């Protein structure tokens, strides 16, 4: 119930949005440092993905934190201070101390502080960012009582972007760190775009007269306590209520009772049999593999063709072992048709095919708009058929500074007279002459037989609906066979045995990457089982085959007795012969359904108020 | 996710330049190879095109309104702006900056409507007057007490209760044209009439072009 | 010298369907695609139907769309109208080098009762006597319909000069709110005795008068 | 708005029918009538088929016409087309007393022998040498493809700046003629030792030379 922020910059309002995020896990083992006169605790804690920093003041003790990678001026670090005067936020190769501390001296004569020691960094190199805020006076004093203030940080380095969310709250308590929610909102966004894997806490020191001694060892530590978490990547919902402020969270990977509502999608559970998942890890990763054959498609070659043939006969070429960059295709602004039925043209640059066949040939404006799937006329019926199931889409353009010259181009003969409807994606090359009536037509041309190729009338100065216009017909495939032909996209490394998201030529799922011994056979990509699920993968950069396991692949089955009745819940395991469960606990009972853990088993016969299966009942007494 | 928010003074003189600034941030401008176009539109008419920018210098124009327009984009600040010349009196309209997820494809994201007018006047100082109630001004158990703005130009006031704790019975009435070209609106509240001389309301007017804040309190009226 | 043409206004009861089409001027409608767009008054306009019929997130499965490359025009119809598709209607297609819109089809859908046309006038307070003007003020709040008829009275004669009036605008409870403010002089609002108010509301005049005092 | 739209450029084989359609914006065009026109190049247009089904005399009775109010559309039926119908078509129409027509529809009809490139070339005579220009003038004529590839060759190089050309005419005897000038200065023709105008026709180029004399 702490450390939720907002993910997004989205408004939302009465409305529960199921967010991926580096979020708190619920009642997590977080580490405790105190710093108490009587324990000045420093430490270097790793930064895996995030954390959150929970620390309480009342004397003004904790100012910044130095980030960075090896803190020893040989790789680019962030420092963080805030002094008395203003607050420094830089980038550069500072060389900081074993225990960098701030000093800050106390006089006798006068009750003032006034900061005196700075030992953060030695010195700086190269500076990159530098950010000043406005100055400001702090009183800087002791505090005899108990705690007043309650600061809390999370901390965020995804793609060089160091997102901070702080709150301020007040509390009481002594030592332990308070309970409730709290919404913590951005302030300021550092493009800091370094790479952060350890960090250290910067807290302040005191002098005064009641400390004799040397630098070293004359001073004394302020009553300050903080805790170091961290910020595991789990899916959560978050309540934004209508004044834009969450006010309360809901985990899915802490408990039972917490993946119910994560599944229902409503902070109230009532009393049923839910499934939610078996015993689910939340991905923290992902990963993309394609083909690595980068050469570009040759495409290039078919849409700028020294010439076209004629619509009778068109030439079709096959595109295949190479990655086809559509981003110059649909982004060319010369062409004149991208209506491209089926698949998407923004999808494009993510699909993979097994082969892409670029037909081409010279149509007139009037015919352009009829080599859609469904259309009729003297081209879709006569001279090119689209299926009605076609993949793929044609392109246009005008073709003026070529194919048009005086006097007429005749070289091109389009289909006129046919004897039968054309099949989709047929080409027929047949001059015979076509009759009409009943009089044979033995390679004569005379009345009611015509040649069934006639020319075409292509004018510079011509109407425009008539004008010749250069069309490549792209049509994509996808058959059960590797996918020689896929986007520009790239591909990183390879993990096992983690429950990590993949992206497989094209195919997303989520799921554990393991080693299969099975054979697979060269024709087949992908492999099904009964279920019909993806089992097997060829990962074409490896050529080798893993198994995909499933997160969770066991039955669960929450008894909840209502959210506000009772707050605890019975998990039955569907597959388990009472080990792969959420926890132990206690009272397990085995029944003909499977095992039930958190429910007592009792020998009597009552009602059946909850059933569980095959006879099974159980219900909430004292 | 990504949004844009647009910029630039909304009163631009006759046959003068334009500079509307539209900003996107949640994103990269230059990354995904995202179309930036500009979409204007008159008060009760029909959408206009302006034209279209890629993450390079390449630009298209509408023909209509071409050798007037030159967008460019700034990848350092991550936005891409607008650059009019001779803006004449019908370019009054509510301009847009809009992602394209595809050259011929939706302007799927938009940013919020700036108005933008042609006026040769300079912008005016608002004048808030309190309207105090009276017994003539109660109409029931219920009074009515507001603040007026007047002379005003051009575009209209935020205007609060209280820093906004007082939302209920608020009507903001539209503003309209007055004899001479400025504007004027109102803003009253229906409040219980017990709590007339006891609860003091504050009236909080703003005006975002001539950057006045004037805070006015309303009082009962007294007999003088 | 391509244009989209749909009309300017279409209107259907509530319950039924409607058919708006968008007809391109010279080049065709089957090549390019086609988008429909909504825009509420008072705000950024939305995608509603992208591509020949696909629909992005967060719009409701009445938005039909079709395509007709013999007629020439895009077809968008919407069956079970609702108060929320009471907004502008807009068809855009691509063409060379510019992307072409359309003029606008304004859908308007079709329960509220009579309301007491309340009156309120405030006269002009001792702010404004040194700041040379002098504003009266008059309310006219829950009333229904949006038809009031405004009539400044003064002591002598009906005042007309220096009156300015604001259109009916919806209430959040369903209703309607206008106003109207009378420009005066502070010598001329001091040397009459009183100024009165008169609207005409559905037949009856509630009217209210100020003096200055 | 109400605006009148046809196709830019309609063409057909003789001896077939032809539909020419114009279709109004927003308007009706059951409502008042449609006027068709036809307009020869240079000279004034002439009325062919008037309240929508009546020709004036004079007109030949190919000249067909319909309505269709459904389609809001109207209709200009041509059968057994010839040369002479190769000219512009327009139509008329009346609302919101305003006449408004079209943007014209260019009908274009669909043997010849070939003749014989003739060159015809002409030196500045004294006439223009006292008034410091000089002119030479490529006179091409009685040609069927159009001879528009003019090379001025002078004795050294050949010349580009200030040539200007004809674009080909139709002739009296169903052929075409075209001309070609070259501005030069007095100093730069008698300078130059000869000067040739080369015509590409059909492949063939026909050189003719002239010389300061
Ligand atoms: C064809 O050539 C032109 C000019 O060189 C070029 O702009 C265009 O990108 C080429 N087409 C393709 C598909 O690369």
């Amino acid at each position: 119930t702490r450390g939720v922020y907002y993910p997004d910059k989205v408004f939302r309002s009465s409305v529960l949005h199921s967010t991926q995020d580096l979020f708190l896990p619920f009642f997590s083992n977080v580490t405790w440092f105190h710093a108490i006169h009587v324990r000045f605790d420093n430490p270097v804690l790793p930064f895996n993905d995030g954390v959150y920093f929970a620390s309480t003041e009342k004397s003004n003790i904790i100012r910044g934190w130095i980030f960075g990678t090896t803190l020893d001026s040989k790789t680019q670090s962030l420092l963080i201070v805030n002094n008395a005067t203003n607050v420094v936020i830089k980038v550069c190769e500072f060389q900081f101390c074993n225990d960098p501390f701030l000093g800050v001296y106390y006089h006798k004569n006068n009750k003032s502080w006034m900061e005196s020691e700075f030992r953060v960094y030695s010195s700086a190199n190269n500076c990159t960012f530098e950010y000043v805020s406005q100055p400001f006076l702090m009183d800087l004093e002791g505090k005899q009582g108990n705690f007043k203030n309650l600061r809390e940080f999370v901390f965020k380095n995804i793609d060089g972007y160091f997102k901070i969310y702080s709150k301020h709250t007040p509390i009481n308590l002594v030592r332990d760190l308070p309970q409730g929610f709290s919404a913590l909102e951005p302030l300021v966004d550092l493009p800091i775009g370094i790479n952060i894997t350890r960090f250290q806490t910067l807290l302040a020191l005191h002098r005064s007269y009641l400390t004799p001694g040397d630098s070293s060892s004359g001073w004394t530590a302020g009553a300050a306590a903080y805790y170091v978490g961290y910020l595991q990547p789990r899916t959560f919902l978050l309540k934004y209520n209508e004044n834009g402020t969450i006010t309360d969270a809901v985990d899915c990977a802490l408990d039972p009772l917490s993946e119910t509502k994560c599944t229902l999608k409503s902070f109230t559970v009532e009393k049923g049999i839910y499934q939610t998942s078996n015993f689910r890890v939340q991905p923290t990763e992902s990963i993309v593999r394609f083909p690595n054959i980068t050469n570009l498609c040759p495409f290039g070659e078919v849409f700028n063709a020294t010439r076209f043939a004629s619509v009778y006969a068109w030439n079709r070429k096959r595109i295949s072992n190479c990655v086809a960059d559509y981003s110059v295709l649909y982004n060319s602004a010369s062409f004149s048709t991208f209506k491209c039925y089926g698949v998407s043209p923004t999808k494009l640059n993510d699909l993979c095919f097994t082969n892409v066949y670029a037909d081409s040939f010279v149509i007139r404006g009037d015919e352009v708009r009829q080599i859609a799937p469904g259309q009729t006329g003297k081209i879709a019926d006569y001279n090119y058929k689209l299926p009605d199931d076609f993949t793929g889409c044609v392109i246009a353009w005008n073709s003026n500074n070529l194919d048009s010259k005086v006097g007429g181009n005749y070289n091109y003969l389009y289909r006129l007279f046919r004897k039968s409807n054309l099949k989709p994606f047929e080409r027929d090359i047949s001059t015979e002459i076509y009759q009409a009536g009943s009089t044979p037509c033995n390679g004569v041309e005379g009345f009611n037989c015509y040649f069934p190729l006639q020319s075409y009338g292509f004018q510079p100065t011509n109407g425009v609906g008539y004008q010749p216009y250069r069309v490549v017909v792209l049509s994509f495939e996808l058959l059960h066979a590797p996918a020689t032909v896929c986007g520009p996209k790239k591909s990183t490394n390879l993990v096992k045995n983690k429950c990590v998201n993949f992206n497989f030529n094209g195919l997303t799922g989520t799921g554990v990457l393991t080693e299969s011994n099975k054979k697979f056979l060269p024709f087949q990509q992908f492999g099904r089982d009964i279920a019909d699920t993806t089992d097997a993968v060829r990962d074409p950069q490896t050529l080798e085959i893993l198994d995909i396991t499933p997160c969770s692949f066991g039955g669960v089955s929450v008894i909840t007795p209502g959210t506000n009745t009772s707050n605890q819940v019975a998990v039955l395991y569907q597959d388990v012969n009472c080990w792969r469960v959420y926890s132990t606990g206690s009272n397990v009972f085995q029944t003909r359904a499977g095992c039930l853990i958190g429910a007592e088993h009792v020998n009597n016969s009552y009602e059946c108020d909850i059933p569980i299966g095959a006879g099974i009942c159980a219900s909430y007494q004292t | 996710q990504v949004q844009l928010q647009e910029s630039g003074p909304g009163l631009v003189k006759p046959s003068e330049t334009l500079s509307l600034t539209c900003t996107v941030s949640g994103g990269s401008v230059s990354s995904g190879g995202y179309f930036w176009s500009w979409i204007r539109q008159p008060p009760g008419k029909g959408l206009e095109w302006i034209g279209c920018i890629y993450y390079s210098g390449s630009t298209n124009y509408n023909p209509s309104l071409k050798s007037r327009v030159t967008i460019s984009v700034d990848t350092s600040k991550d936005q891409f702006s607008l650059k009019l010349s001779s803006v004449t009196a019908a370019d009054t309209a509510v301009y847009y900056c809009a992602r394209q997820l595809w050259l011929r494809g939706r302007f799927d994201y938009w940013g919020q409507g700036t108005l933008v007018t042609v006026s040769s006047a300079s912008t005016k100082g608002p004048s808030v007057f309190p309207l105090a109630p009276s017994s003539k001004s109660t109409s029931g158990g219920t009074a009515a007490l507001g603040c007026l703005v007047k002379d005003y130009f051009p575009e209209p006031v935020t205007v609060s209760w209280n820093s906004g704790a007082l939302t209920s019975g608020v009507h903001t009435f539209p503003a309209v044209l007055q004899s001479s070209g400025l504007y004027s609106l109102s803003s009253v509240v229906t409040v219980p009439s017990s709590s007339l001389g006891t609860q003091t309301y504050i009236c909080n007017v703003n005006h975002k072009p001539s950057n006045t804040k004037v805070d006015k309190k309303v009082e009962p009226k007294s007999c003088d | 010298n391509f244009m989209l043409t749909q009309p300017h206004s279409v209107s259907e009861s509530p319950g039924k369907t409607v058919t708006i089409s968008c007809t391109g001027s010279s080049g065709s409608i089957a090549s390019n695609y086609v988008q429909w767009y909504q825009q509420r008054p008072g705000s950024a306009p939305t995608t509603v139907i992208y591509e020949d019929n696909q629909r992005p997130s967060g719009v409701p499965d009445r938005f039909s769309g079709s395509i007709d490359s013999s007629s020439n025009s895009a077809s968008l119809t919407i069956s079970g109208l609702k108060t929320e598709d009471e907004a502008d209607y807009y068809c855009q297609s691509y063409d060379s080098s510019n992307v072409v819109f359309g003029g606008g089809t304004k859908l308007t859908v079709l329960g509220q009762p009579k309301a007491a046309p309340s009156v309120t006038l405030f006269p002009p307070s001792s702010e404004e006597l040194q700041a040379n003007k002098a504003t009266l003020v008059c309310l006219i709040s829950d009333f229904y319909p949006g038809a009031v008829t405004v009539a400044w009275k003064a002591d002598s004669s009906p005042v007309k000069a220096g009156v300015e009036t604001t259109t009916p605008s919806k209430q959040s409870n369903n209703k309607y709110a206008a106003s109207s403010y009378l420009s005066l002089t502070p010598e001329q609002w001091k040397s009459h005795r009183s100024y009165s108010c008169q609207v005409t509301h559905e037949g009856s005049t509630v009217e209210k008068t100020v003096a200055p005092t």
